[PDB]
């Protein structure tokens, strides 16, 4: 139940401003700055401000803060995801989102943000279908938004019908101080870039446990996939009936479902750092790193990152493979490999300065995060089995899919 | 297929060898599809074997069928969810439709002994699937 | 090809499920 | 790449070399750097900081930091460890009762692990009166040969006359420069 949408900058400068209730002055859009710097500075800013009786519930975006202010007893998660609906409009609509793009594309700007929300209540946010309707460089709008198939716009036709799939793995790793993981969780993504003629309905089919089970083969390897998160396209009703996954998707590129499950696996990277920093004389950095994955999948682009002190000065690093560099912006070692082939060990000695004044206050011992990429790799096991594309002319469809392993939450805690 | 006729003598003698009673990860070759058994290559695969032998009076064994299912995924990129039998006691039928190849007592359905039988009517009847219509869908 | 694995094409859907 | 510029500089010379200067107050270290410098028995008042001086000989240029041995500047001895390749200590055997104050400090000094390329220094000051003790009793009485990986030498060198100075120099350079 947002009162005025409105787009801050970062020197607090109302960028755009569209009011959809009028029940909030638009004046006080000029308190939510100070408001901010002082919750800033006193620790407890929020993403939901307080002036008053009107409340100014806003993300940080790049460069400004789409702040929405609302006065009743408004829904926080409905703003949030306006919010969030409103940006993803930018970014398709704009490849940039900063000030450059506020002060040129008003025109459209202020159409889309009329379109989007009528009296706070959002009634349009698929990009694709908005584009019908509103462009910068009008028609009526598109059957799509009345129709009940609201992410798929008929008509399209194209010269092949080949849909690119991307399994995108996200390996999430919690190591404490002490050795142990705590927080191991791999989370799927299942992203597809659909390119057909018409509107098929694709019926997607992996190895999932649960279809297992129920179609009697519970004995080969299943993807016990916790949570399952289908997109907008997918039919809840088909899904929690008999596990059919069954949905047209859409024109372009887009998130089908996002499963989420723990693993309980070893990690595929495994980090042993040591620490003999001297009291103000010098630092070692006897990190090393071995792969427990697969031999044959090797992690491209590896970059385990070995957080050094911040005021360590004519550092050295003593490696075996991959080039070391520290970087003074972000204040760590980044262990930098192009190729990690499964089951290697790199060893590394580092070896930096310290001042011989100690100093004023404690900078803490942030997390050595890595950023293993190796691809062709499932950690999970999970498969895809079919995809159903069904359309009414009949056309021979060309469905491709890739899996990719990557490291996403791999942090892991230092002593 | 040449490849497939290769790999049964040496898969024919890897499960003779292993009784009737290391590597982490799951690496996937590039390129190479990956799909469920037809009933139309499942009817092939059993005529195959019943030609060549080794698979019809074997004696059943998890490992033995294990590793036939590993050799034919290796081979044609079928999944090893296909070669699955209907619960005992007694014959049990391939899950998969078109399989001509069936599990027989030879003598708890776990502790009966079972070996491998041709069934020429499997391809064209569904047993398993009319045994088990809720397993089917 | 392509950074992050070779794309591999999809089946239909079960053929051994029937 | 190409080291012909580093062949040619050394061709005439090119190394130079570092030093330090720690000990007691009132042992001559003043006296000693001044002497190394100039060559004459300068009197100055007690180092509340520290002095930096250099000595040119033998093509090697001796920076000497002079440090004092007050007790608020005992501890401040750590400043100068940093990028420190030499270190020079000067023992006061006309004080039986600061000696023992000397050979702690000196202990203290080299029981740390940033300092240990640093060469160990003894130089025996305030050598004119009868009850300085010889080159061995006050190495003997400091343990100097009970230092592990240290590289000591004991120099007696009078501050009123100057003798032994140039043997300490020697001494210094041969164990930090090792070519011909
Ligand atoms: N007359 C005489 N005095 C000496 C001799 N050797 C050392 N001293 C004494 O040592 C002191 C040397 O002090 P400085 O030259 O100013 O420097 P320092 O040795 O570091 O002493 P502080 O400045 O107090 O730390 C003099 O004041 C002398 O009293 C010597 O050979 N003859
Ligand atoms: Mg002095």
């Amino acid at each position: 139940s947002a009162s005025a949408v409105y787009v801050l900058d970062l020197k607090g400068k109302v960028l755009i401003c569209r009011n959809y209730r009028g029940d909030v002055d638009m004046s006080e859009v000029e308190h939510f700055m100070p408001i901010l710097m002082e919750k800033e500075e006193e620790g407890m800013l929020s993403p939901i401000l307080a002036h008053g009786g009107v409340r100014f519930m806003w993300i940080k975006h790049n460069n400004l803060y789409l702040v929405a202010t609302s006065k009743k007893n408004a829904c926080v998660s409905l703003v949030f995801s306006f919010l969030y609906k409103v940006v993803q409009v930018f970014s398709e609509y704009f490849k940039e989102l900063e000030e450059e793009s506020i002060r040129d594309n008003f025109v459209i700007i202020y159409e889309l943000l009329d379109e989007l929300m009528d009296f706070g209540y959002p009634q349009t946010t698929d990009s694709k279908i908005l584009q019908e309707y509103i462009t910068q460089e009008a028609p009526r709008p598109p059957a799509t938004v009345t129709n009940a198939v609201s992410w798929r716009s008929e008509g399209i036709k194209y010269r092949k019908n080949e849909v690119f799939l991307d399994v995108i793995e996200a390996v999430n790793l919690l190591v404490s101080a002490n050795g142990n993981v705590l927080r191991s969780e791999i989370v799927g993504s299942i992203k597809m870039r659909v390119f057909l003629s018409g509107m098929p309905e694709l019926r997607l089919g992996l190895n999932d446990k649960v279809l297992f089970d129920n179609t009697g083969r519970g004995k080969s390897k299943s993807v016990e996939l916790e949570d399952v998160k289908f997109h907008q396209c997918v039919r809840l009703s088909r899904f929690e009936n008999d596990r059919t996954i069954s949905f047209i998707p859409p024109d372009g590129e887009f998130e089908l479902m996002s499963y989420r499950l723990n693993t309980h696996v070893k990690p595929l990277i495994w980090i042993e750092s040591v620490i003999e920093k001297h009291s103000h004389s010098r630092i070692e950095y006897m990190v090393k790193a071995k792969s427990q994955f697969k031999r044959r999948s090797t992690a491209n682009n590896v970059e385990i990152h070995i957080p050094v002190p911040n005021d360590a000065d004519s550092p050295k690093f003593k490696t075996t493979v991959g080039s070391v560099k520290w970087v003074p912006e972000n204040s760590e070692i980044v262990w930098s490999v192009k190729s990690f082939p499964g089951g290697k060990e790199y060893l590394m000695r580092a070896h930096f300065g310290l001042p011989s004044v100690e100093a004023e206050d404690k900078e803490g011992k942030p997390p050595i995060s890595v950023k293993f990429e190796i691809p062709y790799f499932t950690t999970s096991g999970i498969q895809v089995r079919y995809l159903k594309i069904i359309e009414k002319s009949g056309y021979q469809a060309l469905p491709w899919v890739r899996y990719i392993t990557q490291n996403g939450d791999y942090q892991l805690r230092t002593q | 297929s040449k490849s497939s006729v290769i790999g049964w003598p040496a898969v024919r003698e890897r499960m003779r060898r292993a009784e009737p009673a290391e590597e982490v990860g799951f690496p996937v070759t590039p390129q190479v599809p990956l799909r469920p058994m037809t009933y139309k290559a499942a009817v092939d695969l059993s005529h195959f074997l019943k030609e060549k032998g080794g698979l019809e009076g074997l004696i059943h064994s998890q490992r033995r069928q294990d590793i036939l299912d590993l050799w034919i995924y290796h081979t044609q990129g079928y999944f090893p969810d296909w070669q699955n039998y209907t619960p005992g006691p007694g014959v049990r039928y391939p899950l998969t439709f078109g399989w001509c190849y069936k599990l027989v007592p030879v003598e708890d359905p776990e502790r009966e002994v079972l070996e491998w039988r041709f069934d020429s009517r499997l391809a064209f009847h569904h047993v398993a699937r009319e045994l088990h219509p809720e397993y089917f869908k | 090809d392509r950074k992050g694995g070779s794309y591999s094409q999809a089946a239909g859907s079960d053929s051994a499920q029937s | 790449g190409n080291i012909f510029a580093n062949l040619f500089k050394g061709l005439f010379g090119k190394k130079e070399m570092r030093i330090l200067m720690v000990g007691l107050d009132a042992a001559g270290k003043t006296t000693i750097l001044y002497k190394l410098k100039l060559g004459e028995i300068v009197t100055t008042i007690p180092t509340i900081g520290f002095n930096v001086e250099t000595v040119e000989y033998k093509n090697i240029s001796f920076t000497v930091w002079d440090v004092g041995g007050q007790d608020k500047i005992r501890p401040l001895w750590r400043h100068y460890f940093q990028n420190t390749q030499g270190l020079i200590f000067v023992v006061d055997s006309n004080d039986r009762e600061r000696v023992n104050e000397a050979r702690e400090e000196l202990m203290r000094m080299l029981a740390e692990d940033e300092l240990r390329d640093a060469v160990l220094l003894v130089f025996a000051n305030k050598q004119d009166l009868p009850n300085a003790m010889n080159a061995a009793e006050i190495t003997d009485k400091l343990g100097l040969h009970s230092l592990r990986h240290r590289n000591w030498y004991i120099q007696a060198t009078c501050a009123t006359s100057g003798d032994g100075l140039y043997e300490g120099l020697d001494w210094l350079s041969n164990q930090l420069r090792n070519q011909k």
